[PDB]
């Protein structure tokens, strides 16, 4: 729904650093090399001055209290841990911040949810008719569009689709519309690719439903 | 820590109305926003226990 | 999230039957097709076949069976398994005419294989059988009746059904033809069914190498078109298409 | 007890009497003997009256669980084969004699199942204690094809004559005409037999035999 | 985590958890959306009918069937497991109508359902039924709206929605209802919280609606469900 | 009551050709009494009033205001007024909003208060106070809307009725848009959103709701991207319940095209399926303006500010 | 791991599935049961009441066993279920064979009986629940006996089991009077212990269940309290403890003038 653009856009507008992480790149091979790895990450954001730090997929690491019986599990909750004592500890950070991503926000560690020193919660909903009429905007004004390509009828139709699904179904839209060879695109050719990605979430079983 | 924030989210509150005081509905909104209790819609999962 | 997976009673945690998809992937694994259409007085059943050796006989193998006079069946899936739900069928028929006393409904007949299947999912026992089963008959109110009767326990009715390896081409094909003036004469069903199995295959049919069976609302018994019936549509209507 | 049953132009009509003797005792001055397998299909049960019931009810409940799952009203040829496959099982003790009816898609239908699982499709059937006048009165006054208001009249006819002319036979006449269109339940079409028109009041006035203990309870609302 | 114990049925957790029983429904939510809200003299239940394709003959298969004419159910999780249940639940019925000649009170009715998903959900070779049921009734002369779940568990319902988004459905619900809504209201309700989670458009063949009242359960016909769908919209 | 529905069809029937006959019908139904037990009657004669009320608007016949606020309250407390309450808001509602001035103006609906305030059902004295407040704004006695709101929704935070809270509080934030303290009038903004965002919101209050929103951050935050977009959700509302008030919000749509330095879409806009019943010389003034800002002319810019005064001159 | 099938002892002599099961009842509801000389009662926590739910039951965790007995349940909603059809199968046995409204004692023995070849035989998960059972027997008049999953039973005075119930019974064994509680003594005893155990600090009918078994005209009654009756012992207990609050104000105000 856009969360990976709105931090980069941060870094667009900002005047420190942005220093991204994926939480595999924690969740990496090797005893302690998680936890090296997010030390090694939170003294870059103090040895700078103002810096940012941002983890993008943190449900890898960031669990709940597991008593780990095995020597891995054991492993991902300390990367946990190290990641705890960083953002909170005997070393208060100096102007430092840190912004998550998870896609999950259910399973994470009561800890680093600590609606405290460690983290604030906002939300990311699926784009709603409002949204999804600024997706279009701003997603098709830079391209080329015909007089009769209305895309105030490709919102008011009730559909579960979000921004990534937007931005889709233009640059289909588009890559059709080349393919067929107009250099204008046309009601048909948001058509093709609203349907092309709006039920491309099928071939499911259907005993399921 | 809940303490900490509800006092830091009042006064994210207050800047946010070009405002330089915290008022007690203030803090109770920062109350809210910050002791958000989650708790699953299951029914059924909820209910499995008499 | 593949433990959950040695077991046809066993949930996964995302709430998925693996042992239950595992037998529409032996329908696909019986290496055949078919398809079947429903027209406004007719019902048609289009099928592969397969004899990769002279020695084999073609009057034996065959994939369309009939069940009792009226109503008549086309398997895909693993063939020891595709007969033993025939026989089932069978039996189930000929019970349901002597208790109620009139044959039964196509509606009913897929209706209690698919009851079959279900038990068989959910009770730990037999082995979910490996077969997708395309009944057609005629049905007085209704009219023609085409369902599907997938291992897993929908029993589905269908305008236009495939089933196989080919199943998603297929039923592509068969949106498109289908948007277009439903009301299908005897001759355009057998043709639609011929053509779309034809184009999904990219192939062009002997007049041998495919089973094709019919029922109508004037004839309302099983009937396997021969190689006569078989050649004479192939030729006589891609020629005047 | 005399039961009745024809077939006429659109459908069936049924005629029972009210009447089950226990001994040369009446016991019940209406009866129910027409009972409701289905929307379309009636029985007319005589005989045993506990096993007429209790058998007219199993197979009501089989045919609305089969009427359930298939959406269409149940044919008569269900009805008469579960009762005969089931009287027969039971060597014959069920001493249910049943007078079926129905109105299905095809047509109306009226068979006649005796106790041992016997059935014989007929136009009019007449089993019972007085069939033997009920049918007397069919043969002499049938002729095919009937319509609604004949078809009923000869099968109130025949009732009255095994009224009439057998005891333990009913008082009142009730009747069911189905139909396509219509299922009409006359329950009771006519009275042959009313009352005695009790004479003079002779009650006892209040107060007429003491007691000896009372146990009055003040039971709540 | 308690990862041991997820395989089995006969074998508690440490958290005293049955994992396999919360899997199953799991499965259920993971499963087509369905409403029900008890009106103040009836009930309504719905279900999203969408198919597939147009191939589906989309009136072979219903999905808000009859267990007497004063007691339905619609469901919400898988579809032979429904069908299972269904049947079982009409036999039951029958059963106490036998018994007791008078039509099976729909608490009771939910009650033997239960019991039938609990002999289901209690051996090592049975798997628990993957279906959430909504029970309407009409007993005395209070609609009555029960939920069956997997687990062997009933529950009544002011109102519900379980599948994809039950969540959503059942805020939505929380916000648009009122005991006092009479029934010709409440099926806009119902529709209205089923628009909310059926993609496309809701055309009149691909919804199931089943209204409750003191006539007795019917589904509605396509011609009253499209002339209620076109009054919504 | 078939023979009273036929009396009032015929008085129906008498407000379409002559009107005099359907108002001394709909008088003399009102002036029948009621029994003690049964409510048709009394259902008639609401619906005569209501009708009443019809003809009042229709001929601007306000005289008879003061007998339809005296002489019909004893009767009321018989229906159960606290359900009953939106006939009053109907009616007060139809009588401020007749295109006449009414005279008497704010004192009917202090009377009114008063009435309720005696009869002690707060649950309609809330609904009064609110389309007072209503009326305060509209007169443009912004400081007494603001006192008088500012009670009413330190009241309704404690009570019933939240769409009247949602209410009350965009009455509240339009006021102070007006006096023109923007921080002010967002923070209600954003409470009257949070308010809506807990109950159903018809579409009227939703659309109303987004036109606000628009409106601030029009004036505010100069995002005029996300200002277009809630106008235009008040535009679709309006034109979904098809409301006087949809014209206006086209008119913000255009001039968000316009100050976006993006006057080639107006035209487009204005050519659009929905936006066509609402043609008119309020969409054409805004397609001048537009022009003459795409040709950097200020003198047919002020030409065209010149020439379509009242669509372009009123409107703050 | 000695925990993977019921029937299998552990190298310490502990039947590890039967301790999961009776530590599985804490994140049940909760039941507390108190006796006294007039009578017996039990209080339980309706853990759910979200507005859209119903009440169409008018108990959903005490039960009528027979008319001289009740059971509370706690624990696994299904189980529970099956526990008490059966408690009322062996109440009405024992009623037809012997014409008695069976004994407590007995009725109890015979489901723990019943929960005991559950955790001794083969393929069977034991009862995941936990009664609390109050009634009146000729031999010992009131009575009341917590069974736990393990099939073990104890005749309490006063108990509780389900979530907080350590601190529920630590509560009782501070305010019961062993010999002398009545009634309404007993009545407010269960107000306070449900306030001081119940998650949320203020209490009211839309949470508490509480069932009172007494002897009158020689007949037992089981009366599940209404939401009057709980609704007018919250207060009088709230007002109480508020009466108490003022007096400790008002000695700190004594000690500040001292
Ligand atoms: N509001 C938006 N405007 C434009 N594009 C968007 C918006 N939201 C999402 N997208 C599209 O989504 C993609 C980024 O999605 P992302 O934020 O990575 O989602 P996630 O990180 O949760 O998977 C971009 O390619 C972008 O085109
Ligand atoms: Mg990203």
């Amino acid at each position: 729904c856009g969360k990976t653009m709105l931090a980069k856009a941060v870094a667009h507008h900002t005047t420190a650093a942005f220093i991204r992480v994926v939480g595999s790149e924690f969740v990496q091979k090797y005893l302690g090399e998680g936890p090296r790895m997010v030390r090694d990450v939170f003294r870059l954001a103090k040895e700078n001055a103002p810096a940012i730090i941002f983890i993008d997929e943190i449900d890898a690491i960031a669990t709940k209290r597991f008593d780990a019986q095995t020597g891995a599990d054991r492993e991902v909750q300390r990367i946990l841990l190290e990641l705890l004592n960083q953002m909170d500890g005997f070393d208060q950070n100096v102007n430092v911040k840190v912004i998550m991503a998870t896609n999950r926000a259910d399973t994470l560690d009561p800890a680093l949810l600590r609606p405290g020193r460690l983290d604030r919660k906002i939300e990311f909903p699926l784009p709603d008719r409002r949204q999804k009429r600024l997706i279009f905007s701003t997603i098709t004004s830079k391209m080329n569009l015909s007089e009769e390509v209305d895309l105030e009828d490709y919102v008011a139709r009730p559909d579960k689709i979000s921004g990534a699904d937007i931005n889709s179904i233009c640059q289909e839209s588009g890559m059709l519309a080349v393919r067929e060879n107009r250099y204008i695109v046309l009601a048909k050719d948001f058509e093709k690719a609203y349907k092309t990605v709006i039920k491309k979430d099928e071939q499911e079983h259907e005993f399921y439903k | 820590a809940e303490v900490k924030g509800v006092c830091t989210e009042a006064g994210m509150y207050a800047l946010r109305e070009r405002r330089v005081h915290v008022t007690q509905e203030d803090f109770e909104m920062a109350v809210a926003k910050v002791m958000q209790k989650d708790s699953e819609k299951n029914m059924s999962i909820k209910k499995l226990w008499k | 999230s593949a433990g959950f997976d040695r077991h046809i009673t066993i949930f996964s945690p995302e709430g998925r039957l693996y042992q239950v998809e595992y037998a529409f992937k032996a329908i696909n694994q019986g290496g055949l097709t078919s398809v079947a259409v429903r027209g406004k007085d007719c019902a048609v059943i289009v099928t592969q076949k397969k004899v990769p050796d002279k020695l084999l006989d073609s009057s034996t193998v065959t994939h369309l069976f009939k069940i009792t006079e009226n109503i008549g069946c086309v398997m895909t899936g693993m063939t020891a398994d595709s007969r033993s739900q025939v026989q089932r069928a069978r039996y189930e028929a000929a019970n349901w005419k002597y208790k109620y006393g009139y044959e039964i409904p196509v509606d009913m007949l897929c209706k209690r294989i698919a009851d079959i299947s279900q038990v068989y999912t959910q009770n730990a026992e037999m082995r979910p059988l490996g077969c997708c089963m395309i009944l057609i008959g005629i049905d007085e109110e209704q009219g023609p009746q085409v369902y599907k009767c997938d291992p897993a326990g929908y029993y589905c009715g269908f305008k236009a059904t495939a089933a196989g390896v080919k199943q998603t081409e297929s039923t592509s094909f068969l949106e498109k033809k289908v948007k277009k003036k439903f009301d299908w004469t005897f001759e355009q069903t057998v043709e639609t069914a011929i053509t779309c199995l034809s184009t999904v295959l990219s192939i062009d049919f002997k007049p041998s190498e495919i089973e094709v069976g019919v029922v109508t609302v004037e004839n309302p018994k099983f009937r396997i078109l021969t190689e006569a019936e078989i050649d004479a549509h192939l030729v006589a209507l891609a020629e005047r298409d | 007890t005399t039961i009745a049953g024809v077939v006429y132009k659109d459908g069936i009509v049924l005629g029972a009497d009210t009447r089950a003797t226990e001994g040369m005792v009446v016991a019940d001055k209406n009866c129910s003997k027409i009972h409701f397998i289905s929307p379309n299909i009636y029985c007319c049960g005589a005989g045993t009256a506990a096993d007429t019931d209790m058998t007219t009810q199993l197979i009501s409940s089989n045919l609305e669980l089969h009427s359930l799952s298939t959406g269409r009203l149940p044919r008569v040829v269900t009805a008469n084969r579960m009762l005969k496959q089931m009287l027969f099982r039971y060597q014959g003790y069920i001493g249910a004699a049943l007078v079926l009816g129905g109105v299905d898609v095809t047509g109306p239908h009226l068979y006649s199942i005796y106790p041992h699982g016997s059935t014989d499709k007929l136009p009019y059937v007449t089993m019972g204690s007085g069939s033997l006048a009920a049918m007397a009165v069919f043969e002499d006054k049938f002729r095919p094809d009937m319509e609604e208001e004949e078809a009923k009249n000869l099968v109130s006819e025949a009732i009255a004559a095994g009224i009439f002319n057998d005891l333990g036979s009913g008082s009142n006449i009730d009747l069911c005409v189905i139909s396509k269109n219509k299922l009409d339940f006359l329950r009771p079409y006519t009275v042959p037999n009313k009352k005695g028109t009790r004479l003079g009041r002779y009650r006892c006035e209040k107060g007429t035999t003491a007691v000896l203990t009372e146990k009055i309870t003040p039971l709540e609302i | 985590a308690e990862r041991g114990y997820s395989f089995s049925l006969t074998t508690f957790s440490p958290s005293g958890k049955l994992v396999q029983i919360e899997y199953a429904l799991a499965a259920v939510a993971g499963g087509a959306p369905s409403v029900g809200i008890k009106a103040a003299n009836g009930v309504v239940l719905a279900t999203e009918k969408k198919q597939k394709s147009i191939l589906y003959d989309e009136r072979s298969v219903h999905k808000v069937e009859p267990i007497t004419k004063h007691i339905g159910l619609v469901y919400s999780g898988m579809g032979p497991d429904y069908r299972v249940l269904v049947h079982r639940a009409r036999k039951l019925a029958q059963q106490y109508y036998l018994v007791y000649q008078e039509p099976i009170p729909t608490a009771q009715l939910v009650q033997r359902v239960a019991s039938v998903m609990q002999e289901y959900t209690q051996s090592g070779g049975v798997r628990p039924f993957g279906v959430s049921l909504l029970i309407c009734g009409w007993n005395e002369g209070r609609p009555y709206l029960f939920q069956s779940d997997p687990s062997g568990a009933y529950f009544a319902w002011k109102a519900t929605a379980m599948g994809k988004n039950y969540v959503n459905g059942k805020t939505f619900l929380e916000k648009r209802y009122n005991e006092d809504l009479e029934l010709e209201d409440a099926i806009h309700t119902a529709i209205l919280t089923l628009k909310e989670s059926f993609e496309g458009q809701m055309t009149e063949d691909n919804i199931e609606v089943g209204i409750c009242n003191e006539a007795g359960f019917r589904r509605l016909t396509p011609t009253e469900v499209k002339d209620y769908l076109a009054a919504i919209a | 009551a078939a023979a009273a529905v036929v009396e009032f069809q015929r008085a129906q029937s008498l407000l379409s050709t002559d009107r005099e006959a359907s108002i001394d019908i709909l008088h003399s139904i009102v002036k029948r009494d009621i029994q003690e037990n049964d409510e048709e009657a009394v259902q008639v004669k609401e619906q005569s009033i209501l009708e009443l009320g019809s003809l009042l608007a229709k001929t601007g016949q306000a005289a008879e205001l003061g007998g339809l606020l005296k002489y019909v309250r004893p009767f009321l407390n018989s229906i159960s007024k606290a359900k009953a309450a939106r006939l009053v808001r109907s009616l007060l509602d139809l009588f401020l909003d007749m295109e006449a001035a009414t005279g008497q103006e704010v004192e009917l609906c202090l009377e009114c208060i008063e009435w309720a305030k005696s009869e002690k059902r707060t649950f309609l004295r809330q609904a009064l106070e609110a389309r007072l407040v209503s009326l305060y704004f509209d007169t443009k006695r912004y400081q007494e809307a603001l006192h008088l709101g500012s009670q009413l929704l330190r009241e309704l935070k404690k009570m019933d009725d939240k769409a009247l809270l949602v209410e009350v509080q965009l009455l509240e934030s339009k006021t102070y848009h007006a006096l023109s303290n923007l921080p002010k009038a967002r923070a209600a903004l954003t409470s009257a959103r949070t308010t809506a965002n807990a109950i159903y919101c018809p579409p009227k209050l939703q659309a109303t709701l987004d036109m606000q929103s628009g409106i601030i951050h029009a004036a505010e935050e100069k995002d005029w991207k996300t200002a277009y977009s809630y106008f235009y959700e008040a535009f679709e509302g309006y034109d979904s319940i098809d409301s006087p008030k949809a014209i206006t919000s086209l008119k913000y749509m255009l001039l968000c095209k316009i100050m976006l330095n993006t006057p080639e879409d107006v035209q487009a806009l204005v050519s659009g399926k929905l936006a066509l019943r609402y043609a008119g010389r309020q969409t054409e003034a805004l397609k001048c303006v537009a022009q003459a800002s795409k040709n950097r002319s200020l003198a047919d810019f002020e030409k065209a500010l010149t020439d379509y005064r009242a669509e372009l001159r009123d409107d703050p | 791991r000695y925990d993977s099938r019921t029937t299998i002892f552990s190298p310490e002599g502990r039947l590890y599935q039967v301790e999961y099961a009776m530590e599985a009842i804490g994140h049940a509801g909760t039941c507390l049961g108190i006796l006294a000389n007039d009578g017996v009662l039990l209080a339980a926590e309706r853990r759910n009441i979200h507005k859209l739910l119903d009440e169409v039951f008018f108990s959903e965790k005490i039960y009528k066993l027979n008319e001289d007995m009740a059971c509370s349940v706690a624990g696994i909603t299904s189980d529970a279920n099956v526990l008490t059809n059966e408690l009322r199968l062996i109440a009405q046995r024992y009623l037809l064979q012997y014409q008695e409204p069976i004994p407590c004692e007995q009725l109890v023995t015979a489901l723990c009986d019943i929960k005991q070849a559950y955790t001794q035989f083969g393929g069977k998960r034991p009862f995941g629940v936990s009664l609390l059972y109050i009634g009146w027997d000729k031999h010992y008049g009131f009575q009341l006996y917590q069974s736990d999953p393990s099939g073990n039973y104890g005749g309490w005075k006063a108990t509780c089991i389900g979530n907080n119930s350590a601190a529920a019974v630590s509560m009782l064994k501070q305010d019961y009077k062993e010999g002398e509680m009545t009634l309404k003594s007993a009545l407010a005893l269960a107000i306070k212990v449900l306030n001081k155990t119940m998650d949320v600090s203020k209490l009211s009918a839309e949470k508490v269940e509480i069932a009172t078994l007494t002897r009158e005209n020689g007949k037992t009654v089981i009366r599940v309290l209404k939401q009057k009756e709980v609704e007018q012992l919250i207060k009088k207990h709230e007002e109480e403890e508020a009466k108490a609050e003022r007096e400790k104000k008002e000695k700190e105000q004594k000690e500040k003038d001292k």
